[PDB]
C-alpha cells in the first residue's frame, strides 16, 4: 500500500540491532503519539529502489552510505537540511559519506571497519602478517582447530586484502572519483586475490564458508580467528569466547585497507512523514540515549555522535576498530559502486572456487565495475 | 587520443578494410562485419589500460538492453528538446533506441510531425529510425 501518514515504517538490515532501534521507537511513541515499526527485509537495499520508485517503501532506509549516492540520482531520497547546529554535534567526515552532488541525502550513525577478532585462548599473539597464516594453521590443525574462518561470499570480507596491495574501486582525486580509472585487475588486486586463492588451494580455507558457517565455527571455539565488523561482537559475548579486536594482518608488508561503511538513514523522497522522520532521527535516535539502546543490542562500531564516541573510543575494540578504518578507504557513495560490488563478488566467487583463474575473473570484474559508463562512451558524442 | 575509428586508422597507419579490432567488453575480435557498423552507427573508440576498443554486436545489444531496463527514464517531444538545449534537432546526438545509429536529419524532423516523444536512458535520447521502423 502507499505509505501511511502518520507513522513512521523503517527498515534496517537483520545484522544490526533492529529491536534496539524499536525502543527508540516505543520511546518516540510514547512522547509523541506516533507509532514506529522497525522491519528488517531480505536485500532491503535492493527492494528499496524498487518500491520507493513507484512511491512506496519505508518512511526511512538503513544501510551504509555506499548505497544512497545511487537512489539520490533516481530522486528516491528527500534532502537532508539539519541545522548548522545539529550538524556539529557529529564527525564532519561521516556528513561527507553522505554528500552526495553537494546535498546532504541521508544522516549518519555509526563508522563501520573490519578487525581481526581472535580467540585469546588458542592464540594468545595473534599475527601481524597474511603471510604467517598457512604455518599458523598446520599448528592449528594439529591441535584439533584451524587458524581463520570468515565469509568468502560476500566481497566486503575480501577486499580489505585485495587492497592491501593496490586494488582499488575507484580512483580518488581532488575530491573526485573517476569512474575511467577501476582498479579492480591491477597487479596489487591480482597479488592479494591470489593469496587468497592459494590459502584455499592450500587447505587453509574453504570457498563455500560464508557468514553463518564462520560465525558459528568462531563462537564455538573451532577457529582462532575471524574477519568482522562491530555488529557480530554481541554473539561473541554470548558465546562465552576470550575474545580481542585487532588491526588486521598485513600482505607484502601493506595493512589491510578495509572499505569503511557509515551506518546511514535516509528519507524516502515519497514519505508523507518527512518532517516526523527527522524529528525522530535527529532528536531521538541521534542522541547518547537513542544510540546507546541500538548499541546494546548489536554493537554500532564508532559512532557519529561526537559526545557518544567519545565514550565508545576508551574500548579497546573500537579502537582497533578506527585504526583499521584509518588504514583502509571511505567507500565512494557514487551510483556505480552497487555495479561494482556485484563484479568484484562474481570474480571472488569464481576465483576462489576455480572456475576461473584469478586474471580471468578480475578482468571480467574490472570491465563490468564500468559497463555502463563504457556504454556512455561508446554511444557517447566525441570526434 | 582518436576517438572515431578513421583517425585511429590515420594514426595506426591502416585502413577500415584491415584494421584488427577487439571488443572492449568480451576481447573477441570484431568481424569485418561489426567493424563498418561501429564506423556506420558514428561510435567511439573506448580506450582501456592505454589500448583502443570497439564493441561487437552480441555484447552492444547485451548492454544496450541492460541500460534500457535498469535505467528506465522519461521522454520529451523534440521541441522541448530543442528549447532544453537551445540547438535545433538536426544539431543534437539522437540515436535508434534498437540500432543505435544516429538519426537522420529526416528521422528527427519526421518525429516532430507525427508527435512523437524522443526517450532518454542514462542521459541518452533516442528515436528509432526509418530503417527499424520498416522491417518484419
Ligand atoms: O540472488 C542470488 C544471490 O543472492 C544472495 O546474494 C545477494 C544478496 O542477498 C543481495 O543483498 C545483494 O547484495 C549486494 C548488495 O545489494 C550491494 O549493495 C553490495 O553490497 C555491499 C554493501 O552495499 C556494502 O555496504 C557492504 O555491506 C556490508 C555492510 O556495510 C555491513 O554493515 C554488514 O552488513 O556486512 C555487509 C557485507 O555483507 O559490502 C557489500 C558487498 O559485500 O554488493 C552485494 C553483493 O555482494 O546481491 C547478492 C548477490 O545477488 C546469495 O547470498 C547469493 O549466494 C545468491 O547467489
Ligand atoms: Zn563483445
Ligand atoms: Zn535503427
Amino acid at each position: 500500500m502507499k505509505i501511511e501518514e502518520g507513522k513512521l515504517v523503517i527498515w534496517i538490515n537483520g545484522d544490526k540491532g533492529y529491536n534496539g532501534l524499536a525502543e527508540v521507537g516505543k520511546k518516540f511513541e510514547k512522547d509523541t503519539g506516533i507509532k514506529v515499526t522497525v522491519e528488517h527485509p531480505d536485500k532491503l537495499e535492493e527492494k528499496f529502489p524498487q518500491v520507493a520508485a513507484t512511491g512506496d517503501g519505508p518512511d526511512i532506509i538503513f544501510w551504509a552510505h555506499d548505497r544512497f549516492g545511487g537512489y539520490a540520482q533516481s530522486g528516491l531520497l528527500a534532502e537532508i537540511t539539519p541545522a548548522a547546529a545539529f550538524q556539529d554535534k557529529l564527525y564532519p567526515f561521516t556528513w561527507d559519506a553522505v554528500r552526495y552532488n553537494g546535498k546532504l541525502i541521508a544522516y549518519p550513525i555509526a563508522v563501520e571497519a573490519l578487525s581481526l577478532i581472535y580467540n585469546k585462548d588458542l592464540l594468545p599473539n595473534p599475527p601481524k602478517t597474511w603471510e604467517e597464516i598457512p604455518a599458523l594453521d598446520k599448528e592449528l590443525k594439529a591441535k584439533g582447530k584451524s587458524a581463520l574462518m570468515f565469509n568468502l561470499q560476500e566481497p566486503y570480507f575480501t577486499w580489505p586484502l585485495i587492497a592491501a596491495d593496490g586494488g582499488y574501486a575507484f580512483k580518488y582525486e581532488n575530491g573526485k572519483y573517476d569512474i575511467k580509472d577501476v582498479g579492480v585487475d591491477n597487479a596489487g588486486a591480482k597479488a592479494g586475490l591470489t593469496f587468497l586463492v592459494d590459502l584455499i588451494k592450500n587447505k587453509h580455507m574453504n570457498a563455500d564458508t560464508d557468514y553463518s558457517i564462520a560465525e558459528a565455527a568462531f563462537n564455538k571455539g573451532e577457529t582462532a580467528m575471524t574477519i568482522n565488523g562491530p555488529w557480530a561482537w554481541s554473539n561473541i559475548d554470548t558465546s562465552a569466547v576470550n575474545y580481542g579486536v585487532t588491526v588486521l594482518p598485513t600482505f607484502k608488508g601493506q595493512p589491510s585497507k578495509p572499505f569503511v561503511g557509515v551506518l546511514s538513514a535516509g528519507i524516502n523522497a515519497a514519505s508523507p512523514n518527512k518532517e516526523l522522520a527527522k524529528e525522530f532521527l535527529e532528536n531521538y535516535l541521534l542522541t547518547d540515549e537513542g544510540l546507546e539502546a541500538v548499541n546494546k543490542d548489536k554493537p554500532l562500531g564508532a559512532v557519529a555522535l561526537k559526545s557518544y564516541e567519545e565514550e565508545l573510543a576508551k574500548d579497546p575494540r573500537i579502537a582497533a576498530t578506527m585504526e583499521n578504518a584509518q588504514k583502509g578507504e571511505i567507500m565512494p557513495n557514487i551510483p556505480q559502486m552497487s555495479a561494482f560490488w556485484y563484479a568484484v563478488r562474481t570474480a571472488v566467487i569464481n576465483a576462489a572456487s576455480g572456475r576461473q583463474t584469478v586474471d580471468a575473473a578480475l578482468a571480467a570484474a574490472q570491465t563490468n565495475a564500468a559497463a555502463e559508463d563504457i556504454l556512455d562512451e561508446l554511444l557517447g558524442e566525441e570526434r | 587520443r582518436p576517438r572515431k575509428l578513421p583517425q585511429l586508422c590515420t594514426e595506426l597507419q591502416t585502413t577500415i578494410h584491415d584494421i584488427i579490432l577487439e571488443c572492449v567488453y568480451c576481447k573477441q575480435q570484431l568481424l569485418r562485419r561489426e567493424v563498418y557498423d561501429f564506423a556506420r552507427r558514428d561510435l567511439c573508440i573506448v580506450y582501456r589500460d592505454g589500448n583502443p576498443y570497439a564493441v561487437c554486436d552480441k555484447c552492444l545489444k547485451f548492454y544496450s538492453k541492460i541500460s534500457e531496463y535498469r535505467h528506465y527514464s522519461y521522454s520529451l517531444y523534440g521541441t522541448t528538446l530543442e528549447q532544453q538545449y537551445n540547438k535545433p534537432l538536426s544539431d543534437l546526438l539522437i540515436r535508434c533506441i534498437n540500432c543505435q545509429k544516429p538519426l537522420s536529419p529526416e528521422e528527427k524532423q519526421r518525429h516532430l510531425d507525427k508527435k512523437q516523444r524522443f526517450h532518454n536512458i542514462r542521459g541518452r535520447w533516442t528515436g528509432r529510425c526509418m530503417s527499424c521502423s520498416r522491417s518484419s
